[PDB]
């Protein structure tokens, strides 16, 4: 459908939950979760000398966006390959408790 | 190991290259995926607990 | 076929009743109840498999 223009914060949860489930991109979400945990908050310095950390702008290394699931949907099926068995824990934690 | 280009570091990207042998592919030919291509659907028994409003499925 | 049809839709719509009442933060949930059950190699988890 064409773009509306406006959206609630609740609608963004529905967008993430569908995008992960369809593409089976659970480990890709775990990377993004840790990557935001670093940036989200910054320290207020203990003494005036501890402001030296936050003068020069630190660089955030964002990986290049590439995906080939849409073209070849045969490669993504019902029996996915995972290294760890606890590979869907990070998403299940966020969707339940976002403010954690 | 280090590589340079245009007076800047040139980094290697992508997956981990392996030592491909003749045996590594033909063991999957020996395997053939011999799992008989028959759609066997296994069930899930629902389990009730204190709340009862929300449902919880078990494996057996 | 009439009796076989009502038997299938009654089985499905009953189970989708008590599948809609599970939280997303769980192992077997709304999105991932088809993948764990299926032990084959279909092209896409749709149609008769679900």
């Amino acid at each position: 459908e064409p773009s509306s223009g406006r959206y609630t914060h609740e609608d963004v949860k529905d967008a993430i939950t569908i995008l992960v489930s369809a593409n089976q991109a659970y480990t890709d979400f775990e990377a993004a979760y840790l990557m935001l945990a670093q940036t989200l908050v910054s320290p207020v310095p203990r003494t005036a000398e501890a402001s030296a950390w936050f003068i020069n702008a630190g660089m955030v290394n964002m990986p290049t966006l590439s995906c080939a699931n849409g073209y070849y949907p045969a490669l993504t099926n019902v029996n996915p390959y995972h290294r760890l068995d606890t590979w869907k824990d990070t998403l299940n934690h966020w969707v339940a408790y976002p403010d954690m | 190991a280090a590589m340079f280009s245009r007076n800047k570091p040139l980094y290697m990207t992508g997956g981990s290259v392996r030592t491909i042998a003749t045996g590594n592919y033909r063991d999957a030919a020996e395997r053939l995926r011999a799992m008989d291509e028959t759609l066997r659907l296994k069930p899930f028994k629902i389990t009730e607990k204190l709340d009862f409003r929300v449902a919880a499925y078990a494996i057996p | 076929l009439f009796y076989h049809s009502v038997a299938m839709i009654e089985s499905c719509y009953v189970e989708l009743g008590n599948v809609a009442r599970v939280s997303d933060s769980d192992a077997i949930n709304k999105y991932t109840f088809t993948e764990l059950s299926v032990q084959g190699r279909p092209v896409m988890n749709r149609g008769i498999i679900v």
